[PDB]
């Protein structure tokens, strides 16, 4: 009842933007895609004007993903379609790290919340790796058996991480002991394209099987499932915050849902063949950035 | 193809 659109805030008219992210104040944020070009914006430049990125950094691939330090305001760490998973300073422009051991693709980077220097990515390699920014070598390795497209550190805990998997599941592994997942979450029907974290035990995720699903890491259970949008094909985004679940669509529409309701709250037509392919919360406020396949951003908010 | 999951 109490959001029932979102409004339009600001708009910045245009290529593919696979990563759309905030800083860890929520001051500045980043963008990324298929033109090789990290650009980061001044959120409240973009709110308040009639708009230039401050920093641009052209990259030799395509980027799949971005993810801020939470510590070092600075520094942001990318994917590339080529596997290089590359931190940079975006003040100085430069590279501080390339981490070349993927073999494929890499889809997914996050740096951990509680262990800053650390990051996680995932391949098209079936591998997991996991960095430290002080070391040019992968600390854990994990050998998987199907396509990686996300991996995210619980918000909690730099011990466990969530696998999204092309094999329909997601893998939840204690980093402590890789041998086996401390639990694997069935339900997905197609390939588990985000997986996101709403608290230390809310995990959610998305798939091509057109569903979002929640899910709870203290007790491995299954808890809902979410419908409305169009996802059969495309990485359109997911992103949460402690209450509610946002996600693109390949009808050019971005949806939220409440985490206790599987059917949308609202939705929003970007204004063919368009889809939305990054979405990102502004912490835990109404506020959101979105993007779609033509490169458009806008800033939307929850609205009665 | 970009942005396709596999």
């Amino acid at each position: 009842t109490r959001y029932s659109r979102l409004r339009v805030i600001a708009e910045i008219r245009h290529n593919i933007v696979s990563s759309i992210e905030f800083d860890r104040d929520d001051e500045l944020f980043a963008t990324a895609g298929v033109s090789r070009c990290i650009k980061v914006f001044d959120f409240s430049s973009v709110v308040n004007e009639p708009q230039c990125p401050i920093v641009e950094m052209s990259t030799r691939s395509k980027l799949s993903c971005l993810s801020w330090n939470k510590h070092e305001k600075n520094h942001i760490a990318s994917s590339d379609y080529e596997g290089i998973v590359t931190v940079w300073d975006v003040t100085t422009r430069q590279s501080l790290m390339e981490y070349e051991e993927h073999e494929k693709r890499a889809w997914s980077v996050d740096f951990s919340r509680t262990e800053p220097s650390m990051l996680v990515s995932g391949s098209d390699d079936c591998k997991v790796k996991v960095w430290c920014t002080r070391q040019e070598a992968s600390v854990i390795n994990i050998d998987m058996k199907a396509n990686i497209c996300c991996v995210k550190y619980n918000p909690g805990s730099s011990n466990y991480i969530a696998v999204g998997s092309a094999d329909h599941h997601i893998h939840y592994y204690d980093l402590r002991n890789i041998s086996q997942p401390l639990h694997v979450f069935s339900g997905h029907k197609k390939a588990v394209s985000y997986v996101k974290f709403l608290s230390n035990n809310e995990l959610a995720s998305a798939s091509t099987d057109s569903t979002l699903r929640l899910w709870d890491v203290k007790d491995n259970l299954p808890v809902r499932t979410f419908r409305g949008h169009t996802n059969e094909k495309n990485f359109v985004g997911l992103t949460v915050n402690s209450e509610y679940l946002a996600c693109g669509s390949e009808t050019n529409e971005v949806y939220v849902y409440h985490k206790e309701i599987t059917r949308p709250v609202t939705s929003h037509r970007f204004g063919g063949s368009y889809f939305i392919s990054a979405v990102c919360w502004k912490s835990d406020s109404p506020t959101m950035l979105t993007a779609n396949s033509q490169g458009t951003i806008k800033v939307l908010v929850l609205a009665a | 193809r970009y942005a396709v999951v596999p």
